[PDB]
RNA sequence: AUAUUGGCGAGAGACCGAUAGCGAACAAGUACAGUGAUGGAAAGAUGAAAAGAACUUUGAAAAGAGAGUGAAAAAGUACGUGAAAUUGUUGAAAGGGAAGGGCAUUUGAUCAGACA
RNA sequence: GUCGAAUUUGGGUAUAGGGGCGAAAGACUAAUCGAACCAUCUAGUAGCUGGUUCCUGCCGAAGUUUCCCUCAGGAUAGCAG
RNA sequence: CGUGGAGGUCAGUGACGAAGCCUAGACCGUAAGGUCGGGUCGAACGGCCUCUAGUGCAGAUCUUGGUGGUAGUAGCAAAUAUUCAAAUGAGAACUUUGAAGACUGAAGUGGGGAAAGGUUCCACGUCAACAGCAGUUGGACGUGGGUUAGUCGAUCCUAAGAGAUGGGGAAGCUCCGUUUCAAAGGCCUGAUUUUAUGCAGGCCACCAUCGAAAGGGAAUCCGGUUAAGAUUCCGGAACCUGGAUAUGGAUUCUUCACGGUAACGUAACUGAAUGUGGAGACGUCGGCGCGAGCCCUGGGAGGAGUUAUCUUUUCUUCUUAACAGCUUAUCACCCCGGAAUUGGUUUAUCCGGAGAUGGGGUCUUAUGGCUGGAAGAGGCCAGCACCUUUGCUGGCUCCGGUGCGCUUGUGACGGCCCGUGAAAAUCCACAGGAAGGAAUAGUUUUCAUGCCAGGUCGUACUGAUAACCGCAGCAGGUCUCCAAGGUGAACAGCCUCUAGUUGAUAGAAUAAUGUAGAUAAGGGAAGUCGGCAAAAUAGAUCCGUAACUUCGGGAUAAGGAUUGGCUCUAAGGGUCGGGUACGAUCAACUUAGAACUGGUACGGACAAGGGGAAUCUGACUGUCUAAUUAAAACAUAGCAUUGCGAUGGUCAGAAAGUGAUGUUGACGCAAU
RNA sequence: CUAUCUAGCGAAACCACAGCCAAGGGAACGGGCUUGGCAGAAUCAGCGGGGAAAGAAGACCCUGUUGAGCUUGACUCUAGU
RNA sequence: AAACUUUCAACAACGGAUCUCUUGGUUCUCGCAUCGAUGAAGAACGCAGCGAAAUGCGAUACGUAAUGUGAAUUGCAGAAUUCCGUGAAUCAUCGAAUCUUUGAACGCACAUUGCGCCCCUUGGUAUUCCAGGGGGCAUGCCUGUUUGAGCGUCAU
């Protein structure tokens, strides 16, 4: 069991569950940042043809 | 259809990982890699790509030998036994 | 594909490796700036080309 | 312009010859102190028939002169030859059909066929599937004979090149009419890539010189120059006639 | 594979990667002097090596993973 | 004696101060895109010290309300100050097919000082 | 529409930019083709279009002459400070 | 006037709060702007004289970042469809089990794989995000576990082709060329008492190398087993290659086997150089013969279903692997014999004095039969026990039939072609007669047996309405294998079995306009550029068919009639006492005919041609503008013209001891 | 089956400020200006008159001392022969 | 009258401007000359008691040996005189070593963890076969050595 790994070198088990809760957030603005920031120039194509007349 | 429907063929690699960069630029039909021309023997490098020598001259990884020269020269290129 | 070649298999084995979240020990010294793990690749987002 | 697709024919790359299903290269026995000197005896041992020629093939055998071996020519098989006759080859040879013979050695008026024009190029005269050369006279002084050729030009050459004797077997093969397209397709697709030829007034003008305009014409004259360059060389190149002959 | 010791007389090792099954045959004779059946081997996908070496029938896996401390 | 926008080690500035200065003050030629040559970012600041909120109570839980730390959570890891667009509650007022503005005064609100 | 064939198709391999390839449409050549894509010379040039950031004071125009491959532009004289 | 920095000065302001920011609070200035109060806030900043500039924004379809109105709006509507109870849970249209209902319907929504992905596989936790509703579930998050090879693939060999060396070009990166204008090697024993080695006596003169997880190829099968692996593990049973290698048998005192007229036979049964031969080794189509698996099916031995009535009933299990032994054939061949009164014979017309028919044999062993493998396995039942590990004990596992069936393997043949439909590695055999050898000896390791070893890398899973590519969990695209029952010509369509799924935001209402599908009185193209769109006809059997024609066609021309159900009759086969008029007999589904019968209905759903008369134009089949043009354009066969006899024609290269046509030769190549 | 109403989820094009007409004049076809007609919160489903609605520095035409494809006895050359 | 719409202020929200910082750039000056067949630059894969990356390193793998300093490292665990000491440390220095698979890349090849060959040795009845170890095997060119070739050529 790996799981004692933790709690002999630093984290604990409740420090873990509030830590990757922050960290599963820390990932969530930035991908939210992704998001936002891209989506100006992401429907700028190149070679649209046009289907009318 | 050129787009979409056409974009469903492409399932077969036309260029693999290369032995000397270790990219997947080497072409397998022509038997020569892109980034580097691998099976010449000086390294492909153009001066109108200044910004593509950035990326892959001296300096860019371990140096595991040029690193210790600059100290080795303030020595002297010394040799044996330190010291007391 | 399944029957593969071996320098392929050793790029898979080290991104098996790699697959990783930060250790919680990091988040804890003193000037610790990193906060996660900002090169973690996932087989649905990013294909590796290889 | 582009470059025009007669232009595009000697790098080759498509348009090199498709020789997966070839026996071999068709070509008389050197010339050996045995061939000069008396003949030497060799067996038809199979007719075989070449992908992209018209003409049947033979696998002689000869034994080896100077080693204890055998030695297997193709020679391109002429009318009236079978499997197991024997074929005679040299000076002093008879003067039978499938014999090779120099052409010193034939009388006046015979027909031979596969002459070498050069007496030891090992054949290369009058090959395909029908043509003979006929023998209109020797020379003794100067060791010449004069032949004519199946375009009907004279030509005189020496007397030591060989020639199996016999017009070339396959015949009449230009006297059936292929009928469709899917006949001379499969003609081609073991000869080289060269069958559906476009007219050149169909295309545009980078594609070729004819090609171009509102009608379907040439516009200048189609009879192009002799110093004319690679490129402008399209249509009939010298022709001193054009049009049918008599009417 | 502890069933395997267990049911079988296979014993599992992590070898190096540049042993070629003489090279583990001979090591099991000569760091357990013992004698090996047949190794079996396996590269695992993290890149490490696995090898199913087995005891003959005589030789008992039990008591040789005893000895080594692992049980 | 001369050249040196690369290398190594030094010193400096009427230079730029995080949309600036090198593309990069930060795991930056990094993540990512392209079959490929190549293209290539964003991203700095809690506090002097984590003293990073023990305990109580409502909730299934996140959280909330207290309490507590602190010079200060009007600094609580979404952390210096925290502008505007835009938004919410409260307060004032106005409103018949726009709103806003100019001169003049009534009314309400509000501010005022030489003599005060 | 064709459906046993000038058939359809996988994998291998060949031909690469004024070049390829074309049963010929200037078609196709990685959503790009009456000349691909990428980097560089390159901040190419423009007599042409748009923009051009604080206040107050005083003076205040011209669309006309002559020459110009000159007519959506300049030089020169004029008016103006 | 304002701003970023610089020199000077105010011994300027400041933690007792500098800069900033906010403020329908105050004041000054015509204005640019300056000053003050309050709130906030926390570490630096101003006045004045001068210096300096990356110094003042409302715009540039400005640049980057941020945010709105639209707007709780458009919408979340293809792929037939979901419902009830229970359990878990804070929470259920959505998760799990059970019960229903259905669908894909064997060219599957099934079971596998090649690319490609790369841990998605599997278990335990867990729902912040993602799953365009939900979520307790997940291809998500967190932690781990998991892929076993002498036989399966790679590795090996060659294909189209890539490509070094020698050389020759090139200022040069490099280019040509692949046996090339080369001094390009190894190898048998005589040598074998030095085995150093010398004459040996010749030698593939081809002479790198790469190129296929679909071609070529040494050898493995069955049963069990896992949360996740199997031709890989375990158990049994085999085979191959590389070795050593001793017995038994064989042969030999004429040293290198006998038998048969012969085709040939066997447990073995010396054979170097060198030479030759075979195998590897090959197209496609059509019918016919045979085999295997499946399908259909009778009896018996079991188990479950139906039962008010009926049903010796409906469904289901009854299986045999690689390998080894003995045997088994079309074709081909040998012998005896001698054919017109010509015989033999195939579905298909070929064969015979170059020896048929006939009689007797020989061989290949695809394939099938028996036996070993192997009933001990597996399958189906019945019984009695229980820890979890687990069982334990009895039975049974049988005998047939059938065929234009389906798939597929193959055999002998036939058709086609100006198309005759790959190459090497490897393996054996023959010719040859070098060399060696017997009496306790050799040859034997191609005869039987015995002993050892078989490395390296891949192996999980998906293969697609969710694991690949398309910005994604996108109705698109992507190579291939096996394939049940009924209807029917059929792999059509429709319905079901095995197996899989029941996923796609749902609830209520049934306005307009839509989209998809329908129907219509009387008229029947009056609509419209135009019969666009829809309708009609359609399967089968029998009858009947014109102009024209290149005599092949036109032609399903046009046009007409019948079709259900039930009871029947006749015809078409095989085996047997009587064919050298007949009899019981097993076993096919095929056509024709007739009565009787019904709301005159019958290819009853499904499936399934509209036809004719002429003109213009291209002969046809075929190809093209991927994503607005499928055509009368391109192609074609046919015809004709021109160039060229190789020291050459047309073309390529910067060049060359360079190349395409050309592995070519006027019946050819090239250009039209 | 949508649309419609509800629960959940929830974008975009576009937008100077915006939105009742008649005549007048005007850059010669006004939502605004001038003179009249008038005019009552908040709105829901439709609808296609108008907003010279949106889409893209007109693809036609002209101008440019701006290009490119193609042609020939244009001018200037050039591989080849 | 409310709701709603508009304006302003307060507090809250969105959002990250401004202000003050700065181990980073930039330009200028000054000093030195130091890569590689003794295997470089670059690459791939690895290595920590708990690491994914960065930095460091190579199966001796966040290092070893040596010298210097003289008591740490620290997120946690662990280790304690090792503390009047041949001695702590993620220290500095650095002269001794190691340096996987590669790469000019060098036995041949390389989309292969593909295939050889020589030598010393070890093991399996073993000069021949299989296997483990150790060391070699690229090309051009120069100088020397050794062995040859050539009626090129000179005496015998
Ligand atoms: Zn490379």
């Amino acid at each position: 069991t790996a799981a004692d790994r933790r709690m002999v070198s630093g984290v604990t088990e409740k420090q873990y569950k509030k830590g990757m809760k922050k960290m599963q957030q820390l990932e969530k603005n930035a991908i939210n940042t992704q998001i936002r920031r891209e989506i100006k120039r992401v429907n700028f194509q190149t070679h649209y043809r046009d289907e009318l007349l | 259809g050129k787009g979409t429907p056409s974009f469903g063929k492409r399932h077969n690699k036309s260029h693999t990982l290369c032995n000397r960069c270790g990219r997947r630029s080497f072409h397998v039909q022509k038997k020569t890699c892109s980034s580097c021309g691998y099976p010449a023997a000086k390294t492909r490098s153009y001066n109108w790509g200044a910004k593509a020598k950035r990326r892959h001259t001296t300096g860019t990884g371990r140096m595991r030998y040029l690193k210790h020269v600059s100290r080795r020269f303030k020595n002297g290129f010394q040799t044996g036994s330190a010291s007391k | 594909a399944a029957q593969k070649s071996f320098r392929i298999k050793q790029k898979m084995a080290k991104a098996k490796k790699q697959n990783r979240p930060l250790p919680q020990w990091i988040r804890l010294r003193t000037n610790n700036t990193i906060r996660y793990n900002a090169k973690r690749r996932n087989w649905r987002r990013t294909k590796m080309n290889i | 312009g582009r470059v025009i697709r007669n232009q595009r024919k000697g790098a080759g790359s498509i348009f090199t010859s498709h020789t997966r299903l070839r026996q071999g290269a068709a070509k008389l026995r050197t010339l050996d102190y045995a061939e000069r000197h008396g003949y030497i005896r060799g067996i038809v041992k199979q007719i075989v028939h070449d992908s992209g020629r018209g003409a049947p093939l033979a696998k002689v055998v000869f034994r080896d002169p100077y080693k204890y071996r055998l030695r297997e020519e193709i020679f391109i098989a002429n009318e009236g030859v079978h499997t197991g006759q024997f074929i005679y080859a040299g000076k002093k040879a008879s003067l039978n059909v499938g014999n090779v013979l120099p052409l010193g050695s034939v009388p006046e008026g015979t027909i031979v066929s596969n002459v070498e024009e050069k007496p030891g190029d090992r054949g290369a005269l009058a090959r395909a599937s029908g043509n003979y050369v006929i023998i209109i006279g020797h020379n003794p002084d100067e060791n010449k004979t004069r032949v004519r050729l199946p375009s009907g030009a004279k030509k005189v050459i020496s007397s030591d090149a060989r020639g199996v004797i016999g017009v070339i077997a396959g015949g009449g093969r230009v006297d059936k009419p292929l009928l469709k397209a899917g006949r001379a397709f499969h003609k081609y697709r073991l000869k080289r890539n060269s069958w559906p030829k476009t007219r050149g007034v169909a295309m545009n003008p980078v594609d070729h010189p004819h090609g171009g305009g509102n009608h379907q014409h040439i516009g200048k004259a189609s009879t192009i120059s002799r110093g004319a360059v690679s490129g402008q060389k399209a249509g009939l190149i010298a022709a001193r006639r054009t049009g049918l002959l008599r009417g | 594979a502890m069933k395997k010791v267990e049911d079988g007389n296979i014993l599992v090792f992590q070898v190096s990667m540049k042993a070629n099954k003489y090279q583990i045959k001979k090591a099991v004779k000569e760091l357990y002097e013992v004698d090996v059946l047949k190794v079996n081997t396996l590269v695992r996908p993290n890149g490490t090596k696995k090898a199913y070496v087995r005891l003959t029938a005589d030789y008992d896996a039990l008591d040789i993973a005893n000895r080594i401390g692992y049980i």
